[PDB]
């Protein structure tokens, strides 16, 4: 550790890879936080229960990789770094996010998969984050999606695969740059008809929704094809069937 | 003696068009999609061939997925997404990748197999099944 961390700044390292090296804890990384013309840090696959605030110091941070560490809570400073494209939190032990999480200018891909997060994780302001294009929730404990996903305009790839969704907002309509949607694997029995607003057929697009308990027609229009199910959730019989499925 | 147009392969007497190093006489000069002659409209050149201003938008605007940016270089595409050849890499470990080496499909993303390997079991038990 004491080797990746000299040859980083005489030879100018803007990629930093420590990743599967037994690292419990950062600050036992001889020298790593005065390395701040570092732009990619990876440190996958270690035994980081915790992230320090000494984070913020990497101010030049682009790609930033935590997956699958045992990271427990993450510091407010996390969302200091200005340069942040790239924050992959994946397969860790995270049921919460620290205040102002969403305050990152320039977070373009959000990797949140295989953690133990639901909508009480995501602070008030996690909707603030409209730099986001694509947004991986899977395998979580969400059982209601925040109306607030419609801010995320920019948005190409959204993942809700293996939660606990009974409902999806209608505000993912709004969403009009999405060609990915992963909802499999959840507690849904209907869509919302504003999804039909969406068009994810295309073979560059993406809509993968199996293991649900879809009411019988959705489910036949499944069995129909994709096409079919945004035409058959755009249709008038379908707007009145989901009024009644409400009421 | 006169300049030799390269697409009919044909000697030029009048207005001679000149273009990616060859010269073209002036209706034979067109777009490779569209049939559409230049006629003094700006052209783009890809790989070889040139094209009308909206046309090149259209076939060469990939996108790179990792650095967000229009790729100029070689285009790798796969699990319906693109990624610049230098760009290219795992999702979980930032291992720089190409179509040769054997990564897995992870919620349409590009996982290498060391990183898969230390997957947790049921996980992967799951996936079998999707
Ligand atoms: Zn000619
Ligand atoms: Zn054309
Ligand atoms: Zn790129
Ligand atoms: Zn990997």
């Amino acid at each position: 550790l004491k080797k990746l961390v000299e040859e980083s700044r005489e030879k100018n390292q803007p990629e930093v890879d420590m990743s599967d090296r037994g690292i419990s804890n950062m600050l036992d990384v001889n020298g790593l936080f005065t390395l701040s013309h570092i732009t990619q840090l990876v440190l996958s696959h270690n035994k980081l229960t915790m992230v320090p605030p000494n984070i913020a110091e990497l101010k030049n941070l682009e790609v930033l990789n935590f997956f699958n560490n045992q990271i427990e809570e993450l510091p407010t400073q996390i969302s200091s770094l200005q340069k942040l494209k790239h924050l992959n939190l994946g397969m860790n032990r995270l049921n919460t996010l620290p205040r102002g999480f969403g305050s990152l200018p320039a977070l373009e891909v959000l990797d949140l998969t295989y953690n133990n997060l639901s909508e009480n994780s995501l602070p008030g302001n996690f909707f603030y984050l409209t730099t986001l294009r694509a947004l991986y929730l899977s395998d979580n404990d969400f059982e209601i999606l925040p109306p607030d996903i419609g801010k995320l305009t920019k948005l190409q790839i959204l993942s809700l695969r293996d939660n606990d969704l009974i409902s999806l907002p209608k505000e993912i309509g709004e969403l009009t740059q999405l060609k990915e949607l992963h909802i499999q694997g959840n507690r849904l029995t209907v869509l919302p008809p504003e999804l039909g607003n969406l068009d994810l057929t295309g073979q560059k697009q993406v809509f993968k929704a199996e293991n649900n308990p879809w009411v019988t027609p959705i489910a036949d229009q499944f069995q129909l094809g994709v096409s079919h199910v945004f035409e058959y959730i755009r249709s008038e019989t379908y707007k009145y069937l989901y009024g009644r499925h409400m009421q | 003696g006169v300049p030799i147009c390269g697409a009919c392969r044909r000697p030029i007497e009048g207005r001679v068009v000149n273009a990616m190093g060859k010269q073209w006489h002036v209706e034979h000069f067109v777009c490779a999609k569209c049939e559409k002659p230049f006629l003094g409209h700006r052209h783009y050149e890809r790989k070889g061939l040139a094209y009308c201003e909206t046309h090149y938008n259209q076939l060469f605007g990939d996108v790179c997925f990792h650095c967000n940016r229009v790729i100029e270089g070689d285009v790798v595409s796969a699990l319906n997404k693109a990624w610049c050849v230098n760009c290219f890499a795992c999702s979980t470990c930032n291992t720089k990748l190409t179509l040769k080496n054997k990564f897995v499909e992870f919620d349409m993303k590009p996982v290498c197999k060391k990183c898969y390997e230390k997957f947790p079991l049921e996980l992967k038990k799951r996936l079998k099944k999707l």
